[PDB]
């Protein structure tokens, strides 16, 4: 096909030699289902604006605010180093010689009586 | 307690999913099978959502009965506030 | 309200039967609040229907989430051990009870085993030098039955003389309704709440 | 400015190439940063055009070595594409540090300070750090060892630091038993280490001439992907991570797992019996795999604590999750990522934990808070890899960035970069003396690091594809190596490590023939982990995929 | 410049359940989310002025903002 040859040469070019022949059909069907969302938004700021034709500066908004929600990223080198150094400042605790099965308190864990229904 | 009564009576009712089907999609996500009863009203549940998104696509069809199409599941699910996408790259 | 059949007006109205089945920003300061960030964006002044509207919004905002951290800090308010329909399935707590109780009785026997190896740091007919600590602390163990002997008859004088649950919401709570929705779930204010 | 970024760039390629050949070896290091740092400047003050044109007549004079951080950039055209990479974000605020010799250096500051070339010195100067050795220039084939990360090669300043890299109980490398705060040794536990030196009593000395025997453990249906196994200490347990979000616990002695009795079952019996443990188990429940449920994401790390309790899990929901041995239930879910962790293992001891996930951080757990207690906050990329030192107080964290890094326990700090890998790490593995470090990545290479001196003293280079799999044996004689070629590759570890700067580097010898003492092919089957039974027998597990 | 005031957040509470008390840490914790999300909405709100031209901030910059991006139809 067309649109499907294009994405065998976007994962070449990424170095991507072995892959399933499904995982072109689905990356075919996310950059559809992104488009189709860019677009519906943009004629949605274009009737916002009121002009008949959405030109480019609606396509510009509508990708900045997609962008904006949808595409996150992990936290940054300057907040991971400010909880960093908030953390690493408070000293290790001592340890209780016989406490037991060394756990968190018990609102913290996963051991509750655990009930169920009666058969009846 | 009619739902307790309903899970109650689930013992002894067959669903539509088998429960080595349904119990392998709750065993992928961490639910694990304590209750077999459990897992016949999950599989109850998603029953009923499927069938109701089949029957109101159905009276689009009647209002357009026989075959389900693409365009009869968009403004089924748009009441729903799903948008459902065409292929349109195959 | 744009979908007639919407599945988060199913949602809200029946989370509202489960918490029965168990914010007005001051317009002053939030109109100082507008204009600042409008002063990057050239937006210079403000429609007079604007900062009560987003006082609105962020009211509706906020009582989505209160009704959301409502319904799960009253999930772990439901005592399943009052009904008899529920059955015991698997108590680890009980296990770690009879934990404590074996912990207590090992803290016990390694006291046994030091009592036991200060005996023998001098084993003779008489006391032995410096190691003859039986001499002076098995004396001081039996200070300590005879001690015991107190916490029994106190227990045993003043015997002789005789003769509406109200819900609290944790940060759990709140971290619970933030990774499940699809804004905050990836965000830095989930994951700075993590280590408060 | 921005449209003279092909004659600045090709104004330095041109008095490099043109040096004589041993200032030009050392000279060609700074190609890479000074063509990201000129590219990604380019897009993010929305130079798009000029920044294509550098990207496609610059792109393919970069080092071999270099090609997938070439196509993450080649993709980054827009400034909002890479205002929301992280990694690239953190590149162009950071300095290259390009260890450079003086009489190199003396070179490029000539042809630098001169206002001809005074904008290439421009960048050069706010974007390199340049960090000074008085030596010989190092050869090309040394300068090929020792690069290749992102923000690389770091200065000897990091360097430097007091490591306590030696055992617990004079040594004098060793830290005191009061430093961290370890756990007390129970008296079960100094049971454990009675029947652990009736085993070191049978253990063969390996060396180059007894090769061990490996008994591999083939995982044969495995239609869910394997993706993480453990071994406890001594070979009783085999733990299997599968992305059906599932951990299977096998025994391979023959004795069945056992759970241990409910709680009325335990309030009948009496304590303070010689046999309690023994008297606790369920027989109903005995069987030869037990399959732990709650994960929602494929299982990445698997971790046994040394006392064969305790479970480690972590997986692609966030979630570090540890499973008792004895009730064979899940009791603690830690949530600090919001990401994949990739990795985490318990302490050689057995209290803390490190995992490390896709957040950039790896953290320092304790089982007793729900909160961690150190945040190893300094890689730029994924941290693929966590372990800890054998004395349990420094814990090294390779990663997605090249590099690997050691952490003081105490005070959170980075005390050692150790750069000079091409991919991302996979595996690393400490030995058993705690002098040295083997890490294994995605190049096929193995480097073995000094940990006092901060230097590694040799490269590995026989595996073909990622090395995911290190370790060295009880007595240190051999490092195993399992990779995704299908091979058990074994390397003497005493001839590796026969000699013990201020030049910051040593000549590597380039002797990977004469280290190889075997290789051995699986069917099929990659190598993913790899263990040393006491008696140093060597196991490995594998998923067979016939593919 | 604390433009929600701990005790109204307090009556938001009340209004859904008389008896609920929340942590000091929950409180400060919702206070952060709301400022934030004060700021988020006018920043795309004002984005989409200046993309209608407008120096003016009218609601229905505010209101379009809420129905794309979080779903929330207030009513205008």
């Amino acid at each position: 096909p067309k649109d499907a040859q294009m994405m065998a040469q976007i994962l070449k070019d990424m170095g991507i030699t072995e892959y399933e022949p499904r995982v072109i059909n689905q990356m075919l069907e996310f950059a559809f289902r992104y488009v189709t969302t860019i677009l519906d938004d943009a004629k949605i700021y274009s009737s916002h604006a009121k002009k008949a034709t959405v030109d480019a500066d609606d396509v510009r908004l509508a990708i900045q605010c997609r962008a904006d929600q949808s595409f996150t990223s992990p936290p940054p080198r300057d907040f991971l180093l400010d909880i960093a150094r908030q953390r690493n400042q408070t000293p290790l605790p001592l340890i209780k010689p016989y406490s037991g099965p060394r756990l968190p308190p018990d609102r913290y864990c996963l051991t509750a009586p655990n009930y169920r229904l009666k058969s009846l | 307690t009619p739902l307790v009564d309903f899970l109650m009576q689930l013992e002894d009712y067959t669903p539509t999913i088998p429960d080595a089907v349904t119990g392998y999609y709750l065993n992928r996500a961490g639910f694990e099978a304590s209750d077999p009863r459990i897992i016949r009203l999950i599989s109850l549940a998603a029953q009923k959502f499927i069938s109701d998104i089949a029957n109101d696509a159905l009276q689009h069809c009647k209002m357009k009965k026989y075959t389900l199409t693409m365009e009869d599941l968009t403004p089924a699910l748009s009441e729903y506030g799903i948008n459902v996408k065409k292929p349109h790259y195959f | 309200v744009a979908s007639m059949a919407g599945v988060n007006l199913s949602e809200e109205s029946a989370r509202i039967l489960a918490t029965n089945s168990e914010t007005f920003l001051l317009q002053a300061p939030l109109q100082r609040r507008i204009l600042e960030i409008g002063k990057k964006h050239g937006i210079t002044e403000l429609h007079p229907d604007v900062v009560s509207y987003v006082s609105h919004a962020t009211q509706q905002r906020l009582q989505n989430l209160v009704e959301k951290i409502s319904e799960t800090a009253q999930q772990k308010n439901f005592s399943y051990k009052d009904d008899d329909r529920y059955e015991q399935a698997s108590d680890v707590r009980a296990q770690l009870k009879f934990f404590e109780q074996l912990d207590q009785i090992e803290k016990q026997r390694k006291d046994e085993q030091e009592r036991e190896i200060l005996m023998r740091a001098a084993k003779s007919r008489s006391r032995q030098e410096d190691p003859e600590q039986l001499r002076l602390k098995q004396k001081a163990k039996e200070m300590q039955q005879q001690e015991l002997a107190q916490m029994r008859q106190r227990d045993a004088n003043l015997t002789a003389l005789a003769a509406q649950r109200i819900t609290r919401v944790n940060l759990r709570d709140l971290i619970f309704c933030l990774e499940n929705e699809r804004e905050t779930s990836h965000s830095l204010l989930l994951y700075k709440a993590f280590l408060k | 400015d921005p449209t003279m970024y092909e004659e600045y760039y090709s104004g330095l390629k041109h008095f490099i190439e043109c040096s004589l050949d041993c200032h030009r070896a050392e000279l060609s290091q700074l190609f890479y940063p000074l063509f990201v740092h000129m590219y990604l400047e380019l897009v993010y003050n929305q130079h798009e055009n000029e920044a294509k044109s550098f990207f496609e007549k610059f792109h393919g004079d970069q080092e071999c070595y270099y090609q997938d951080d070439l196509r993450v950039l080649s993709s980054l055209t827009k400034k909002e594409h890479m205002k929301g990479n992280e990694t690239m974000l953190d590149f162009r605020t950071s300095k290259f540090v390009l260890r450079i010799s003086r009489d190199s250096y003396q070179l490029l500051k000539r042809h630098l300070q001169e206002k001809q070339n005074n904008q290439i010195w421009n960048i050069v100067q706010e974007h390199l750090y340049i960090d000074i050795f008085d030596g010989m220039p190092r050869s090309k084939q040394q300068i090929d060892a020792m690069v290749g990360s992102l923000a690389g090669e770091a200065k000897r300043e990091a360097n430097k630091s007091k490591v306590f890299f030696g055992l617990l109980k004079q040594d004098p490398n060793a830290p005191p038993q009061n430093r961290i705060p370890l756990p007390e040794l129970k008296d079960s536990d100094k049971l454990d280490k009675i029947m652990n030196m009736k085993e070191t009593t049978k253990r063969v000395r390996l060396g180059p001439d007894c090769l061990p025997s490996i008994c591999f453990y083939t995982f044969l249906n495995a239609y869910q992907g394997l993706t993480a196994v453990d071994v406890t200490d001594d070979s009783s347990l085999i733990a299997g991570g599968f992305a059906d979000s599932t951990v299977r616990v096998w025994s391979v002695t023959p004795k069945k797992l056992r759970s241990v009795k409910q709680a009325s079952d335990l309030s009948l019996i009496d304590k303070e019996s010689d046999d309690v443990l023994e008297r606790i188990m369920d027989e109903k429940t005995a069987s030869e795999l037990k399959i732990l449920y709650g994960h929602s994401g494929p299982v990445y790390g698997a971790s046994f604590s040394p006392d064969r309790n305790y479970l480690l899990s972590s997986s692609e929901d966030g979630t570090v999750r540890l499973w008792s041995l004895q009730t064979f239930t899940c009791l603690v879910g830690y949530k600090g990522h919001n990401y994949p962790v990739w990795d985490t293992q318990f302490s050689p001891y057995g209290y803390y934990f490190v995992s490390g996930g896709h957040d950039r951080v790896a953290r320092l757990w304790a089982t007793d808070h729900y909160q961690p207690l150190r945040i190893f906050a300094g890689h730029l990329a994924d941290v693929n890899c966590t372990r800890f030192h054998p004395n349990s107080n420094y814990v090294a964290t390779g990663s997605a960035d090249r590099t690997v890094r050691l952490w003081d326990v105490l005070n959170g700090n980075c005390v050692r970069i150790f750069t000079g890998h091409k991919g991302p790490i996979h595996s690393l593995t400490f030995s058993p003396n705690g002098r040295f470090l083997a890490t294994g990545a995605t190049d096929g290479r193995v480097l073995l690091w000094d940990i006092g001196h901060g230097l590694m003293v040799g490269e590995l280079k026989g595996h073909t594809d990622t090395v995911c799999s290190l370790r060295f044996s009880r007595d240190g004689e051999i490092l195993a190596s399992g990779s995704m070629d299908n091979t058990v590759r074994l390397w003497d570890a005493i001839k590796a490590f026969e000699d013990l700067t201020a030049t910051g580097h040593i000549n590597l010898p380039e002797n990977s023939q004469e280290l190889l003492l075997g290789t051995y092919m699986t069917k099929s089957t990659p190598v993913v982990h790899l263990h040393f039974t006491r008696r140093n027998l060597v196991l490995a597990a594998g998923a067979y995929s016939p593919q | 410049n604390q433009v929600l005031t701990k005790k109204k957040l307090q009556d938001l509470v009340r209004e859904v359940d008389p008896n609920e008390q929340l942590d000091e840490d929950v409180e400060e914790m919702l206070l952060q989310i709301a400022d934030d999300f004060i700021e988020s909405v006018v920043t795309a709100a004002c984005q989409l002025a200046r993309h209608r031209k407008s120096s003016t901030l009218e609601v229905k910059d505010v209101q379009l903002h809420l129905e794309r991006q979080w779903n929330m139809w207030i009513p205008g």
